Order: structure tokens, then C-alpha cells, then sequence
RNA sequence: GAUAAGGAUUGGCUCUAAGGGUCGGGUAGUGAGGGCCUUGGUCACGGCCUUGGCUUGCUACAAUUAACGAUCAACUUAGA
RNA sequence: CUGAAUGUGGAGACGUCGGCGCGAGCCCUGGGAGGAGUUAUCUUUUCUUCUUAACAGCUUAUCACCCCGGAAUUGGUUUA
């Protein structure tokens, strides 16, 4: 995981001309060519992480920050853990681990629960310091909470529809299928992202290029 | 082929089937000859380029460093303006690559223009407004001489052809085309502009780079080499070769170390300069040198444990080295026993 | 007589009913490289042949050794 | 073992498949990107939105014998 | 990796001589590790041991044969 400055002039500055000039030592024509042919496309400033935080043991889908503290960065990878961090020294503090591997993490910080939507079809609630919810058909990818309301979450699938799911329920309230004529629900039809607007409600895209906007307002 | 005759009985090597031989015959154009020391060849080539009327000429080489090593000289000559005219001069010796030798080749044929060439353009191809032509000397072969004069004459036109000749065995070289039914008229051509100066311009131009000596000493190596692999052997002696002029001709100032020089005939110039001062002039190649150097006595010795190995490798040596020892105890013997 | 490589077969073979005691026979040579090794060979016989397994490794004869059954007699060279 | 020799100053013919890989060429004008500047409003030395002055792109003349140079990687005495 | 009557084929099973190639035993011989003899003088000296059976597993072939190809500028080739 990188920890990152949104201030560029923060961070330690890394020159690519550097590796290859400054020693010189053995690098070869084409190699020197091939470090050049990177650089075409003018010189963009080039800044390196304020920390690398590397405990995962596999590659890591999701990282947040702490919807309160902006210390706690909850993750979670392909390696079947969620793993919480202390920002400030850039290490893991706490490990949970789960049955299958993870692909999407929200924060229900007004209930404190964490919704870890797996790979097994199913979004799993955790406490961070239980219930599982299922009906999904495939890979679990995104997921969002309702600004409005304090227990509603919103889950889209690589199955093409997205679901909106009550945490002290088990069962989807609503499925919304994407509304396309020329759509095919298992040739091009995926959910990569989801987003819950607070103004414009819910919206979905994926393999489909169209984006899709759901009213989702009581 | 334009001789398909010499080619006689080894046409069958091809496998013809149902063949037909078939012959074609019809002053075209003039053929001369000069016989000239050798040492003033290059000189008298320079005669004729800032002299004679022509809009191409064709100067032929033996060999590829040659061409390469009097086209730089001569270029070197033309920038102190020695020969002043609008002539444009060109190397194409056959060892280049393709598209250089394919971009001189129409560079040339597309204003006076001189070509240098080996016998790569001899044959076959043919330049329009080719109007003389220039053999340096003889060919190796004298099949190919007929070739080499034979760019010119097309539709009978006006196009002459020079040939130059070491003045020793030259009495055998023109009744030997007179017998292949080609006549020569001789030429007598003034050697213009060389009172003294020429070879010593020669000399302290090759002074200023060392890779110009090697250029010119390798060349005449080459030329010693294609002049060895001769036929008419009886026209064309080493023995009665003019090794001085030839090494004079190319403005070296020592003979190389060959078979033909130890036997058949050094510091031509009398004072004789050495090669530890000798400045290669480019950089990478100066700091070899100077190890080379530094590394002297290393590989003297490694030559000579290699020159001793070779001894005790040759034929029956242990029983050659007892007979030396007894020649030399016995000639040993006898030079305190005779004075005694 | 016959030459195995498996080690599996040899502990089948001294599993067998009819079977009297194994042999465990130690060799001190040398190897390609010249440094001296110990080898054991481990042979029992079957019903009409003398299979030998030969290793090369200590720590495989030790584990072989201490894998043979508890109620086989073992002549030790 | 080819290639004219093998104590010496080794460099050795013409044409004809390949001879380890890779990279590299000027002088001028204007667009781009970085760097040092600087000027206003804005939020408790640091941001946010704005103002004027080493890399590469496009055009115009020389060079096209780069037939040059640079770098990486390989290699040792066949004589009894 | 079934195979009756019936009909065939192979091994058993076959003259003598010549040179060439290959293997084994014997002979010759270098180093080293032991033992014995001679030694007025010389002699790294003289003698002797340094072995691997039937059987079993892996691997190993001249000849012969198969496939492509189509040859005089006649090639290949044996001690013959």
C-alpha cells in the first residue's frame, strides 16, 4: 500500500535520469534507449510515497481511510485478510482473517461495522476493534453506503446488478439490473464500480460502456 | 560473356544439353601505354587529371586499401589546390557496403568526375560519358584487360585508354597483346610539376598520422601479395620488380619485413625516425599503443617460449639438437686448434 | 541377486510373512570429487532373489534404519 | 593446421552468402514541458485560484565517404 | 493383446583356406602401498601380493533394411 501526499512538494522527488547517469557504470545502449523512449511524453514532475506499507502477502483490492480518526486505514487483500493500520508509523496493527478473498471494503462508521464483499458471493460484517450478507452470484466488486440512510449499503457484482441491502437484514431489498436493449446478462454485462450519490442516487458502470443512474431516494 | 572463347572446354562444366555456340564480331577507341618509373606513377596520374580533356575519367587499382589510401592522399593534394579544375573524385573498391558502393555508383553516374576503382567496375557495367579510362597498371589477369579498357568505344566513340608500365620487363607485356591481337601505341607523356618535393610531400603528409603509415605500408604489402598471385610469370618477375621505386611510389620510408624483400633485394629515408615518438593521433587507440609498448619485454618472451616450443616440436629435434652440439664442439675444436 | 532403487519396496519386502533378517552393510569410499563418504547397502532377500538397496545419504540410511519394523532381526555388516 | 613466410619492421590479391548485439549527426525560428522568479485575492513558514522570463515537438539552410565514433557482451599457445 | 482341422517356415544343421577389424586370458611395462634377498665398492637395486565366478538390471553394433532425393565434369570406397 502507498501513502501518498496530495501537496507534491512534500515528498522526496526522484530523478529516472539518475539510475543511468550518474553511475553509468555498465548500462548498455538499448537499455539507456529503452529508459528514454519512457520520457517522450514531455518531463512530468516525479514524486516517491511518504510510506510503503507492505504486510499483505497477497495483492491488496481495497484500502480506505478511517471515516472518523483519518489515522486508521482498514484494507483488505487477495491474501483473505483485513488488516488495519496505524498511519502515523506505517504498520499493521491488527489482522482478521476471513474464509475466502476479499475484493471490496466500506466503512459503517455511524454503526461501526466494517462490509467486506468477498469473492464467495457473500459481503461479510465485521466489528473492528458476525452477519453475512448474500444473494450476489459472482465476484463481489464494489461497495457503497447511503448517505441518507444510517443502514442501507449498496453491492455490485460481476453478475451485472447491483443490490441494496439492509445490515440487519440478510436478504437484498432491491436488485437493479442494468437497462440496456443491446446488453447480454452473461456475455458483456459487469459491475466495476458503484457509487452512492447524495444527490443523483445511485450510479453503476462496468463492461457496459453505458453509465447507469438509479433514482434510489426512498 | 563479351570472351566466351577463353572460357573453352569448361562451358561443359554447366551441363549444357543441346547447345550452340555463337560468335559476334564486327578505331574505336585508342589504347596507350607509358613506361615510367614507378616511383613517379601517382604523379603522372596527376598529369593527366589536371590536363587532359575529359568528362569522365575511370582510374583503376590493384587493390582495395590502395584505392582507398591515394583517394585520401590525393583529396589532401587538392586541398593545397596542387591540381586545379572542376573535378570531382570518388572511391568505389568492392569490399564496402552494398548501399554506399550502390549510392557512389549513382553519385558518379549521375560534373567532371574521376572514379578510383578496383576491378569491380571492370565488367559489365557500363557509366555513359565515360571518356577515359586509366590502368594504373596491368590487371592480374590479361583475360580482364580487355575489359578494363573496354568501358569506352560505345558507337565508335572518341574514348582513350592509358596504361603504366615499371620499365624493366615492359618489352614483354606489349608484344604478348599484339599476340592476342591487341596493339598498343606507345605515348610519351611529360611528368609535369615534380622537380623535388613530391615524395618528401608524400612522406611528411604520412608523418602526421601513424594510421596513414599503416594504410600506406599495408597497401603496398596487398600490392607485393597481388602482384606474387601473377599469371605470364615470365612478363611479370618479382625478382625483377622495382621494390624501391614501388615503396617510393607509396611514400614509405622502410621496406617491410617480406620474403620477397629479404631475398630479391632498410631505411629509405636516410635519417631514420623512430616509432616510440610515433603518435597514433586518435585517442583511443594512442593509450593501446602505450601499453603495447609498456608490455615489450612480456610478449618478446612469449614469442620466444613460443619460437622454443616450436623448435622441440619439429621434425626429430632432440636428434637435431645433438647434432648441433656436435658441430659446434667440433667448430669449437677447431678454431683454437688451427690458430694453436 | 538384484539391485533396487526404491526405498518403499525394500520396506514392503522386509514386511512380508516369510521373511528371516535384513542385513545393513557399511562402506567407506570415495566419491568423483575424492572426499570419502559412507555408504550403506540394505539387503534381504526375497523368495528366489537378494534385493540390495544402496544408499549414498546418511540421514536417508538413518531414517531407512529407524523405519524398519521392531520385530525384524538386522545383521549389521 | 588452410590462406606468402615463421626471429622479425607482419601489415599480404580481385570478385563473391554471414563475420556478436546495440546506440549515436549540425545551425537557425517558433510551439510544449521542467527549473529559478515575481505579483494579487484567499484560508492558520504552509495550502488554494490567478498574473509577466535542462528534455522535447514542428518548419528553414549545411552534412550525406556515419566508408565515423561510442557502449555492452564474448576469447586464449595443437602440438606429440 | 484367444485361435481347430489343415499346409508351410526357422533354429537343431554342417567343406576348406587367406588377409583385415574387435574382445578376453597370457607376456611386456610406469607410479604407489606392503614383504623378502644382496650390499668390501657401486646399484631410486633383484624377487613377490595388489583378484573378482555363474547369474541378474541398465546401456552399447559393424552388417542388413526403411524414408527423402535423383546422379558423367562419373562419384563412393577396401589391405584386397
Amino acid at each position: 500500500i502507498g501513502f501518498w501526499s496530495t501537496i507534491y512538494k512534500e515528498m522526496t522527488v526522484v530523478d529516472p535520469l539518475e539510475d543511468i547517469n550518474n553511475p553509468n557504470n555498465k548500462i548498455s545502449t538499448a537499455a539507456r534507449k529503452r529508459r528514454k523512449l519512457t520520457m517522450k511524453d514531455g518531463t512530468i514532475r516525479r514524486r516517491a510515497p511518504l510510506s510503503l506499507l507492505e504486510s499483505h502477502t497477497a495483492p491488496v483490492e481495497q484500502v480506505i481511510f478511517d471515516s472518523t480518526d483519518n489515522t486508521v486505514g482498514y484494507s483488505v487483500s487477495q491474501d483473505h485478510t483485513i488488516k488495519t493500520w496505524d498511519l502515523v508509523t506505517a504498520r499493521c496493527i491488527d489482522t482478521r482473517t476471513t474464509s475466502y478473498s476479499l475484493l471490496s471494503i466500506a466503512q459503517l462508521s455511524t454503526l461501526n461495522l466494517l462490509a467486506c464483499g468477498s469473492s464467495a458471493r457473500h459481503i461479510t460484517l465485521h466489528d473492528p476493534r458476525q452477519q453475512q450478507l448474500i444473494g450476489h452470484k459472482n465476484f463481489v466488486s464494489s461497495l457503497d453506503t447511503c448517505p441518507e440512510n444510517e443502514y442501507i449499503l449498496c453491492s455490485g457484482s460481476h453478475d451485472g446488478t447491483v443490490k441494496v441491502w439492509d445490515v440487519r437484514s440478510t436478504s437484498p431489498m432491491y436488485t437493479i439490473t442494468r437497462e440496456d436493449k443491446s446488453v447480454q446478462k452473461g456475455v458483456n454485462d459487469k459491475v466495476f464500480a458503484v457509487k452512492w450519490a447524495e444527490k443523483v442516487g445511485i450510479i453503476s458502470a462496468g463492461q457496459d460502456k453505458k453509465i447507469q443512474i438509479n433514482k434510489a431516494d426512498n | 560473356s563479351a570472351t566466351m572463347r577463353s572460357a573453352g572446354s569448361d562451358i561443359f562444366k554447366t551441363g549444357l544439353r543441346n547447345p550452340v555456340r555463337i560468335t559476334v564480331n564486327s578505331s574505336s577507341l585508342k589504347l596507350n601505354y607509358c613506361v615510367v618509373n614507378p616511383a613517379e606513377k601517382l604523379q603522372l596520374l596527376v598529369s593527366i587529371l589536371n590536363n587532359y580533356k575529359f568528362k569522365k575519367c575511370i582510374v583503376y587499382f590493384p587493390t582495395c586499401v590502395s584505392v582507398s589510401y591515394f583517394y585520401s592522399f590525393i583529396q589532401y593534394l587538392g586541398k593545397r589546390n596542387i591540381l586545379v579544375n572542376e573535378v570531382e573524385i570518388f572511391s568505389l573498391h568492392g569490399k564496402l557496403q552494398t548501399s554506399a558502393r550502390t549510392k557512389t555508383l549513382t553519385a558518379f553516374t549521375d560534373s567532371n568526375s574521376v572514379l578510383f576503382t578496383t576491378d569491380v567496375a571492370a565488367r559489365g557495367i557500363d557509366i555513359p560519358d565515360v571518356d577515359l579510362v586509366i590502368q594504373l597498371d596491368p590487371p592480374t589477369n590479361t583475360d580482364m584487360f580487355m575489359h578494363r579498357c573496354g568501358r569506352t568505344g560505345r558507337a565508335n566513340r572518341v574514348g582513350k585508354a592509358i596504361t603504366f608500365l615499371n620499365e624493366g620487363r615492359e618489352e614483354d607485356f606489349i608484344p604478348f597483346m599484339q599476340v592476342k591481337n591487341v596493339e598498343l601505341e606507345e605515348l610519351d607523356l611529360e611528368v609535369k610539376g615534380i622537380t623535388a618535393n613530391f615524395y618528401e610531400d608524400f612522406r611528411n603528409w604520412i608523418l602526421e598520422d601513424r594510421d596513414r603509415f599503416d594504410k600506406g605500408v599495408k597497401a603496398y604489402v596487398a600490392f607485393i601479395k597481388y602482384y606474387s598471385n601473377h599469371s605470364a610469370t615470365s612478363i611479370f618477375r618479382l625478382q625483377s620488380l622495382d621494390y624501391v621505386g614501388i615503396a617510393k611510389l607509396y611514400g614509405l620510408f622502410r621496406l617491410p619485413r617480406m620474403p620477397e624483400i629479404t631475398k630479391y633485394l632498410n631505411w629509405l629515408v636516410d635519417p631514420p625516425v623512430n616509432m616510440d615518438e610515433y603518435k597514433y593521433k586518435d585517442k583511443k587507440r594512442e593509450k593501446e599503443r602505450q601499453e603495447t609498448l609498456k608490455n615489450i619485454s612480456l610478449i618478446n618472451d612469449k614469442k620466444k617460449l613460443k619460437s622454443e616450443l616450436k623448435k622441440k616440436n619439429l621434425a626429430w629435434s632432440d636428434k637435431t639438437l645433438t647434432k648441433e652440439r656436435k658441430l659446434e664442439r667440433k667448430e669449437k675444436m677447431s678454431l683454437k686448434r688451427k690458430a694453436i | 541377486a538384484r539391485e533396487i532403487t526404491d526405498i518403499k519396496q525394500f520396506l514392503e519386502l522386509t514386511r512380508r510373512a516369510d521373511v528371516k533378517t535384513a542385513t545393513v552393510k557399511i562402506n567407506k569410499k570415495l566419491n568423483k570429487a575424492g572426499k570419502p563418504f559412507r555408504q550403506t547397502k540394505f539387503k534381504v532377500r526375497g523368495s528366489s532373489s537378494l534385493y540390495t538397496l544402496v544408499i549414498n545419504d546418511a540421514g536417508k540410511a538413518k531414517k531407512l534404519i529407524q523405519s524398519l519394523p521392531p520385530t525384524l532381526k538386522v545383521n549389521r555388516l
